[PDB]
C-alpha cells in the first residue's frame, strides 16, 4: 500500500509553509 | 331546493380540507376545477364521511377513553359493511 | 428445465408456477399453447435421421407426442447453423410455416409500382388543392434534408421532460415538428407547442359562427386570442395513458389507457370527442392511419381492433396473437397493419378480410418498438432482448439483425429518405444504423444466412444522461427528435 | 418477521432484485388475504356438509367456487377467432367526400352543450 | 428529493387534515395502522366519485360533470345526500392551508452567456442554439 | 426452483381466525394456492412495468395487475357488496416492520408539510452534432515540423477569457466565469495552468497587498473546488500554501479601511482551508500539518497582530472537537495580549483593531464550548477567572443563544 501513488503525490511530499515565499528573496 | 341554496353560499367558508388538496385528488381522477364551490362540496362530503366514522368509533370506545384504536374502528366500520384489517405483519 | 436455451429463461419461470391444473385453466396463454402446434422448421437432411429414430417401435411414444403436438415444416436445403437457428427462434408456436409467408402482399406505396395496391382497394379519404399545397412546402424541407448516409450523420435534438414526477408513458410528435404530446401516469395527455406559436382554441361556441363566413382566413379566425398557451392538459382517462397518436392533418389526437378506452381529442377545441370502448382491458398502443381516417388499437385482450372514427364499433378484429398486442403500426399505404406482441411474434394483417398475411418470429422478448421503411419494403422491430430485426415484407424472412442495444428497444424510426434507422432503448442511447447497407443484397429455403453486420451498420451510439429514449422522430429536413422523461 | 422474510425469498427466486419500497409488505398482504378466503369459504362449506373439523376437500371446493366469480382472465382464442371472422366478413364502407369532421352519431360522442350552474 | 415530494406534499397534507379532524369529538392518539387504513378508504373514496361521476356524465355525452351527475353517483354508493347540508352547517369547520410550492423562483433558468455558431438550413430557428 | 410461502405461517393465520385443528395436508393446500396467485400477479405486474418503460416501479403495478385479474385493487379491507370501492385502488397502506404502531395526532399536524413541484415541462437539447456528442450538462460525460499544443486555441482562448473575467473588472463577468469554473466538465487538462495562475498570482499579489486581486483568486479557488468532474488532489500542493499566506499574512494596505474586507477575506480563506482538510484526507499529512502550523503561529510571541488574527480564525473554523481541545488551555494568554493593547495611548497602529477582532472571535467560539458541554450558572463574575474579557456581555450573548435555541 506504500507502493500506492497517493504516497508519491506532490502534496504528501511537499511542505506548504516552506513553499510560501512570504516576501522572502 | 335546499342543496342548490346551500352550494350558492360557498364562495366563503373555506372547509377543513384545502381546495389545493381536494382539487389534487379530483384532478387525478379527471375531475377538473371548473367551479371552486363544487370542490368545497366534495371536500365537505368527504369530511362528513370521515367524521361519521370517528363519531361512531367514539361510542365503541366509551363502553371500553380518549384513544382511537383499531379495535374501535373494527366494530364502527362493521355496520358500514367494511371489514378493516389489522397490520399483523410488521 | 436446466438444459434449455438461455433465451427461454422468462418462459420457464411462468411454467414453474404452473403446477396445478386449475392454475393453467385460467392462464389463456399456455391454454392456447397446448392446443396449437409448434411449427419447428427443420431440413430434410436432419428429418431423415429424426424419422429413422421415431418410426421404430422402440421409442413409439415420443413419436406419438411429436405427431400430436408438433408440426414439422420441411425445407430442402442445408441444415442451418446454431447462430442462425438462434436468430429466428424464441416464440411460442415458433418459426411459423412458409405457407403463411407466401401470400401476395401489396407492400408498395400509393400515388407504376406493380407491388402497389389500387387506390380503391381500401376506401381511403379524399384530397383537395390545399393538400397539393402541402407537398410543395414539404419538398422545400426535403431540400435542406441531406442524404444523411454514413457520412453526414444527423443532429439529434432531445426534447427531455424535466420534472415528470407523474410517469411519462406515451409520446407522439406530429409529422411536421410542431406539436409534442405526452401521455402520463396521472391520467393526463399534455400537448406542447414546440414552434413559436401558442396552442389556440375557440373560446366559445358563439365565437366561431360570427367570425369567417367569407372572411377568407378560417385558420386565423378559429384560433381565439383569449385561450393561447404553450401547454394544454387533457383530462378524461381514468388510468395511465399508454398510446398517443396524432392525425396527419394535425387535429385529432388519439390516446389509449389502462381503463380500456381509446379517446379522440380534438386539437381545435381541445376537448374529448369520442371514447371508443371495445376492450375491457388496458389498450397498450394506438396509431392513426397515415391518411388519417382509420386507426388501430391493440390491447391486453390479445386482439387489435381497426376503427374508423365514424363507428362506435370496430371494423376489423385482428385476433391471432396468443399474448398482449403491445404494438400496432400501419403500413405507409395503410392496407396492412403490423402488430407486434408479447408472445414474441410480429404479424402483418391485411385490412381487407382481416387475414394474417405474414408472421415474423425470432425475437426473444415482447416486442415494444415497430417501424416501417418509407419504401414499404422493410420492417424494423425491437424487443426487450435489445435486438433490432429487419424483416423483408415480401420475402418474410429475418434479413438483418442489429444487436448493439442492451435493454428494451422502445423506439425505432427510419429516416425520411430511408438512409438511417434510429434506435432508442432503455440503455439511454440513441443508436444510428445504416439502413442502406442493411438492405443492399435485397428463396426456396426460408432464410438468407444473415451475417453479423451489426458492427459495420453502427454509425453512432449517443449516450443520454439518465434518460430512456421513449420516442424517436425524424424532421422532414432529416433532423432527429427524441423525447424521454429525465429520471 | 417470519412470513415477511420468506416473501423476500420468493421475489429473489424470481430474480426481482429491486421493485417497490413496500412490495414485500403488500404481497404478504395479498397472501394473507388469499389464505383467509380459502379457509373462510372452506369453514362455511364444512358447516354446510356438517363435520367436526374443516377438511381438505372443503378447502379445494372453496377455491373452485371462488374461481367461478373471481378471475375471468382475457377471452379465449376460440372465442376471439369467432368474433373476428364474424366482424372481418363485413366489407369496409365507403366515405362521404365532404361530410365534415368525421364522427360517430351524437349519442356516441362526447359533444353536448355541457351545462353548469349559475353562480348566485 | 423533489421526485417523491410530488406525492408527499399532498398526502402529508391529508395527514394534517385527518389529524385536525380526529380532534372533532373523536379519540386521541389513535393506532398507527388504523390511520393508514382510514386514509386509504378516503383516497379510494375520492377516486371513486372521480371515476363514476365522469362515467355518468360521459354516458350522457358530456365531458364535465354537473350536480345531477354526482347526486346520482353518491346514490349509487349509498350516501343519503340530504344529510350533507347539516354537516357543513355545524360551526365545527376548521381551516387547513393548501401545500406550498417546491420551486419558489418559478423559472430562474437563464443558462449561461456563451453564444457561438449558427444553424444549418435543415435546422429551423426555433430549435435551441448551437452551444459554445 | 419453486419457492412457496411457509406453511407454519398459514396455521398461525388459521388458528387466529377460529379454524383450529387443521391438518398438514390441509395447510400445505393453502400455501401452494396463494403462492401461485402471488406468482401469477407478479408475472402480470411485470407487464405493466415493461409497458410503463421504467423497470424501477411506482406503487401501482400490482394495483393494475389485480384489477386485470378481476380482483379488487384495495388492500386492508374487502367489501362483499363491491359498490363503494370498486376496482379503483386506494394506494395501499403505508405500513412498516419497524413501525411503532402508536402515534400522536398533535405531532402529525406539528410536522411540516412538503412543497409541491412545478408541472412537467419540455426541454430540448442535442445528443449529436453531425456525429459527435457534445459535452453539455444534459449529456453524461535536419529540419522537422513544429509540435502542436494539446490544448486547443478555443480552449486557450477560453482560458484567457475566464482568467481575464476572474480578475473582477465587472461583477457579472466574474460571476459567470466562476459558475463556468464551477461546472465545466472539460476543465481538466487545463487545470495545471489554472493552479499555476492562482499560486503565482497570490505570491506576486502579496508583494503589494492588493485585496481585490486576492478576494477574486480565493473565489476562483472556491469555484475550482466544488466542480465535481476534475481531480484536484494532484494540485492541492499548490493550492494550500496560497490560502495559508492569505490567512497568515500582513497587509501592505492599511487595515482600518479594508480590515473588515481583510477579515472577510481571512474568513473565506479559513472556509476553503477547512474544506481543504475535509476533502483530500489521508493519514497524518494535510490536516495535522496545517494544524501544527496554526498552533506554532499561535504559540510564538511578538507575532504580527494581522497574522495573529488570521491564524486565530483558521484555528477556530476547524470543527467541533478542535476548539474543544485546542481553545482550552490558552484564555490567560489571550487576555494578557488584550490588556497590553489596552494599556498605553497609541492607537494609530493596527494592534488595537487586531486585538478587538481576535477577542470577539475567541469569545463567540467559547460560547458553543460553554453551550455544547457546560450548564449556564454564575454568569456575572465567574468569567473574571478568565481575565474578565467579555464577562456579563459574554453572558448576555450566551443568553441570546439560549433564546435562539428555545425558538428552535
Amino acid at each position: 500500500d506504500l507502493l500506492a501513488d497517493e504516497n508519491f503525490l506532490m502534496v504528501t511530499q511537499l511542505h506548504w509553509e516552506d513553499d510560501i515565499i512570504w516576501d522572502g528573496e | 331546493t335546499p342543496l342548490v341554496d346551500f352550494l350558492m353560499q360557498l364562495e366563503d367558508y373555506t372547509p377543513t380540507i384545502p381546495d389545493a388538496v381536494t382539487g389534487y385528488y379530483l384532478n387525478r381522477a379527471g375531475f377538473e376545477a371548473s367551479d371552486p364551490r363544487i370542490i368545497r362540496l366534495i371536500s365537505l362530503a368527504a369530511q362528513k364521511f370521515i367524521s361519521d366514522i370517528a363519531n361512531d368509533a367514539l361510542q365503541h370506545c366509551k363502553m371500553k377513553k380518549y384513544t382511537l384504536t383499531m379495535e374501535d374502528l373494527t366494530p364502527a366500520l362493521s355496520e358500514y359493511g367494511i371489514n378493516v384489517k389489522k397490520p399483523h405483519y410488521f | 428445465h436446466g438444459d434449455q436455451e438461455c433465451y427461454y429463461q422468462d418462459d420457464l419461470r411462468v411454467l414453474s408456477s404452473l403446477t396445478k391444473k386449475e392454475h393453467m385453466k385460467g392462464n389463456e396463454t399456455m391454454l392456447d399453447f397446448r392446443t396449437s402446434k409448434f411449427v419447428l422448421r427443420i431440413s430434410r437432411d436432419s428429418y431423415q435421421l429424426l424419422k429413422r429414430h421415431l418410426q421404430e417401435k422402440q421409442n413409439n411414444q415420443i413419436w406419438n407426442i411429436v405427431q400430436e403436438h408438433l408440426y414439422i415444416d420441411i425445407f430442402d436445403g442445408m441444415p442451418r447453423s446454431k447462430q442462425q437457428i438462434d436468430a429466428m427462434v424464441g416464440s411460442l408456436a415458433g418459426e411459423a410455416k412458409r405457407e403463411a409467408n407466401k401470400s401476395k402482399v401489396f407492400f408498395g406505396l400509393l400515388k407504376q409500382d406493380p407491388n402497389a395496391p389500387p387506390q380503391n382497394r381500401i376506401p381511403l379519404p379524399e384530397l383537395k388543392d390545399s393538400d397539393k399545397l402541402d407537398k410543395i412546402m414539404n419538398m422545400k424541407e426535403t431540400t435542406k434534408r441531406v442524404r444523411l448516409g454514413p457520412d453526414c450523420l444527423p443532429s439529434i435534438c432531445f426534447y427531455t421532460f424535466l420534472n415528470a414526477y407523474q410517469g411519462l408513458t406515451a409520446v407522439d410528435v406530429t409529422d411536421d415538428s410542431s406539436l409534442i404530446a405526452g401521455g402520463f401516469a396521472d391520467s393526463t395527455v399534455r400537448v406542447w407547442s414546440v414552434t413559436p406559436k401558442k396552442l389556440r382554441s375557440v373560446k366559445q361556441a358563439s365565437d366561431l359562427s360570427l367570425i369567417d363566413k367569407e372572411s377568407d382566413d378560417v385558420l386565423e379566425r378559429i384560433m381565439d386570442e383569449k385561450t393561447a398557451s404553450e401547454l394544454k392538459i387533457l383530462y378524461g382517462h381514468s388510468g395511465p395513458v399508454y398510446g398517443a397518436s396524432f392525425s396527419p392533418d394535425r387535429n385529432y389526437l388519439l390516446s389509449s389507457s389502462e381503463d380500456g378506452t381509446v379517446r379522440l381529442w380534438s386539437l381545435q377545441t381541445f376537448t374529448c370527442l369520442v371514447g371508443y370502448k371495445g376492450h375491457n382491458y388496458p389498450v397498450w398502443d394506438t396509431q392513426f392511419s397515415p391518411y388519417g381516417y382509420y386507426f388501430v388499437s391493440g390491447g391486453h385482450d390479445r386482439v387489435a381492433r381497426l376503427w374508423a372514427t365514424d363507428h362506435y364499433q370496430p371494423l376489423r378484429i385482428f385476433a391471432g396473437h396468443l399474448a398482449d398486442v403491445n404494438c400496432t403500426r400501419f403500413h405507409p399505404n395503410s392496407n396492412y397493419v403490423a402488430t407486434g406482441s408479447a408472445d414474441r411474434t410480429v404479424r402483418l394483417w391485411d385490412v381487407l378480410n382481416g387475414n394474417c398475411v405474414r408472421i415474423f418470429t425470432g425475437h426473444k422478448g415482447p416486442i415494444h418498438s415497430l417501424t416501417f421503411s418509407p419504401n414499404g419494403r422493410f420492417l424494423a422491430t425491437g424487443a426487450t432482448d435489445g435486438r433490432v430485426l429487419l424483416w423483408d415484407i415480401g420475402h418474410g424472412l429475418m434479413v438483418g439483425e442489429l444487436k448493439g442495444h442492451t435493454d428494451t428497444v422502445c423506439s425505432l424510426r427510419f429516416s425520411r429518405d430511408g438512409e438511417i434507422l434510429a434506435s432508442g432503448s432503455m440503455d439511454n442511447t440513441v443508436r444510428l444504423w445504416d439502413a442502406i447497407k442493411a438492405f443492399e443484397d435485397l428463396t426456396a429455403t426460408g432464410h438468407i444466412n444473415l451475417p453479423e453486420n451489426s458492427q459495420e451498420l453502427l454509425l453512432g451510439t449517443y449516450m443520454t444522461k439518465s434518460t430512456p429514449v421513449v420516442h424517436l422522430h425524424f424532421t422532414r429536413r432529416n433532423l432527429v427528435l427524441a423525447a424521454g422523461a429525465y429520471s | 418477521p417470519k412470513d415477511a422474510q420468506m416473501m423476500a425469498q420468493i421475489l429473489k427466486d424470481m430474480g426481482i432484485t429491486e421493485y417497490e419500497p413496500r412490495v414485500i409488505n403488500q404481497m404478504l398482504e395479498f397472501a394473507f388475504r388469499y389464505v383467509t378466503t380459502i379457509l373462510d369459504d372452506a369453514k362455511i362449506y364444512s358447516s354446510h356438509a356438517k363435520k367436526a373439523t374443516v377438511d381438505a376437500d372443503d378447502v379445494r371446493l372453496a377455491i373452485q367456487c371462488r374461481a367461478d366469480q373471481s378471475f375471468t382472465s382475457p377471452p379465449p382464442r376460440d372465442f376471439l377467432l369467432d368474433i373476428a371472422r364474424q366482424r372481418n366478413q363485413t366489407p369496409l364502407p365507403l366515405i362521404k367526400p365532404y361530410s365534415g369532421p368525421r364522427l360517430p352519431p351524437d349519442r356516441y360522442c362526447l359533444t353536448a352543450p355541457n351545462y353548469r350552474l349559475k353562480s348566485l | 428529493n423533489p421526485a417523491d415530494n410530488y406525492h408527499l406534499a399532498r398526502r402529508r397534507t391529508l395527514q394534517v387534515v385527518v389529524s385536525s379532524l380526529l380532534t372533532e369529538a373523536g379519540f386521541e392518539s389513535a393506532e398507527k395502522a388504523s390511520v393508514e387504513t382510514l386514509t386509504e378508504m378516503l383516497q379510494s373514496y375520492i377516486s371513486e366519485i372521480g371515476r363514476s361521476a365522469k362515467s355518468y356524465c360521459e354516458h350522457t355525452a358530456r365531458t364535465q360533470p354537473t350536480l345531477s351527475d354526482i347526486v346520482v353517483t353518491l346514490v349509487e354508493m349509498g350516501f343519503n345526500v340530504d344529510t350533507l347540508p347539516a354537516y357543513a352547517k355545524r360551526s365545527q369547520r376548521m381551516v387547513i392551508t393548501a401545500p406550498p410550492v417546491t420551486n419558489q423562483p418559478v423559472t430562474p433558468k437563464a443558462l449561461t452567456a456563451g453564444q457561438n455558431r449558427p444553424h444549418p438550413p435543415h435546422i429551423p430557428s426555433h430549435f435551441p442554439e448551437f452551444p459554445d | 426452483s419453486n419457492t412457496v410461502l411457509p406453511s407454519e405461517s398459514m396455521k398461525v393465520v388459521a388458528e387466529s381466525m377460529g379454524i383450529a385443528q387443521i391438518q398438514e395436508e390441509t395447510c400445505q393446500l393453502l400455501t401452494d394456492e396463494v403462492s401461485y396467485r402471488i406468482k401469477e400477479i407478479a408475472q402480470d405486474a411485470l407487464k405493466f412495468m415493461h409497458m410503463g418503460k421504467r423497470q424501477k416501479l411506482t406503487t401501482s403495478d400490482i394495483d393494475y395487475a389485480l384489477k386485470l385479474k378481476n380482483v379488487e385493487p384495495l388492500y386492508g379491507f374487502h367489501a362483499q357488496e363491491f359498490i363503494p370501492f370498486r376496482f379503483a385502488s386506494g394506494g395501499g397502506r403505508e405500513l412498516y416492520f419497524y413501525e411503532e404502531k402508536e402515534v400522536d395526532l398533535s405531532d402529525i399536524i406539528n410536522t411540516p408539510l412538503p412543497r409541491v413541484p412545478l408541472d412537467v415541462c419540455l426541454k430540448a437539447h442535442w445528443l449529436s452534432i453531425e456525429g459527435c456528442q457534445p459535452a453539455i450538462p444534459e449529456n453524461p460525460p535536419r529540419l522537422k515540423p513544429r509540435s502542436i499544443h494539446e490544448l486547443s486555441v478555443e480552449q486557450q482562448l477560453y482560458y484567457k477569457e475566464i482568467t481575464e473575467a476572474c480578475v473582477g473588472s465587472c461583477e457579472a463577468k466574474r460571476a459567470e466565469a466562476l459558475q463556468s469554473i464551477a461546472t465545466d466538465p472539460g476543465l481538466y487538462q487545463m487545470l495545471p495552468r489554472f493552479s499555476t495562475f492562482i499560486s503565482e498570482g497570490v505570491r506576486v499579489n502579496v508583494v503589494q497587498n492588493n485585496l481585490a486581486l486576492l478576494i477574486y483568486l480565493m473565489r476562483m479557488v472556491k469555484a475550482l473546488m466544488d466542480n465535481p468532474t476534475l481531480y484536484l488532489e494532484k494540485y492541492v500542493h499548490e493550492l494550500i500554501p496560497a490560502v495559508m499566506t492569505c490567512i497568515v499574512s500582513r497587509q501592505l494596505c492599511l487595515r482600518p479601511d479594508v480590515d473588515n474586507h481583510w477579515a472577510l477575506r481571512d474568513f473565506a480563506a479559513r472556509l476553503v482551508a477547512q474544506i481543504c482538510k475535509h476533502f483530500s484526507t489521508t493519514t497524518n499529512n494535510i490536516q495535522s500539518r496545517i494544524t501544527k502550523t496554526f498552533t506554532k503561529s499561535w504559540v510564538d510571541e511578538k507575532t504580527p497582530w494581522t497574522t495573529r488574527y488570521g491564524s486565530i480564525a483558521g484555528l477556530a473554523e476547524l470543527g467541533h472537537d478542535v476548539i474543544k481541545t485546542l481553545i482550552l488551555p490558552r484564555l490567560q494568554q489571550e487576555g494578557e495580549r488584550i490588556r497590553s493593547v489596552l494599556d498605553g495611548p497609541v492607537l494609530s497602529n493596527i494592534d488595537r483593531i487586531g486585538a478587538d477582532h481576535v477577542q470577539s472571535l475567541l469569545l463567540k467560539h467559547c460560547a458553543p464550548v460553554l453551550a455544547k458541554l457546560r450548564p449556564p450558572p454564575d454568569n456575572q463574575d465567574a468569567y473574571r477567572a478568565e481575565f474578565g474579557s467579555l464577562g456579563p456581555l459574554l453572558c448576555s450573548q450566551v443568553v441570546k443563544a439560549r433564546a435562539q435555541a428555545a425558538l428552535q
